[PDB]
């Protein structure tokens, strides 16, 4: 199959999307910065999506 | 047309083992090798070169 989100003429998102899949990615579009996308074992220094890109990336205070 | 030849449709990244889809820096899927003149400057000695690492042409950070 092709995936909802990509034009594969292109291979990028198609017009007025924003992202194909990830943890930080629904509907083709990113979800709002700030959004956790997965909580931490210990303590309190989550992961969160940034509101620009489909990674989850790492928490900076580590 | 047809989906392109070096796009994963699943994916819509490259397909696995490749490095890109298109652009000036890119050929069969790959990167050209840094250094290879992208671009020839009008007045000047400053060219444009292939990253070896983005399949586009960068404007040479001389000017």
């Amino acid at each position: 199959s092709v995936n909802p989100c990509c034009d594969p003429v292109i291979c990028k998102p198609r017009d007025g999307e924003h992202c194909i899949s990830g943890p930080c990615c629904n509907n083709c579009k990113f979800l709002n910065s700030g959004t956790i996308c997965q909580r931490a074992r210990g303590d309190g220094n989550h992961d969160y999506c940034t509101g620009i890109t489909t990674d989850c990336p790492r928490n900076r205070y580590n | 047309n047809s989906v392109n030849p070096c796009c994963d449709p699943q994916t819509c990244k490259p397909i696995e083992g490749k490095h890109c889809i298109s652009g000036p820096c890119c050929e069969n899927c790959y990167f050209l090798r840094s250094g290879t003149i992208c671009q020839r400057a009008r007045g000047d000695g400053n060219n444009d070169y292939c990253t070896g690492i983005t399949p586009d042409c960068p404007r040479n950070r001389y000017n």
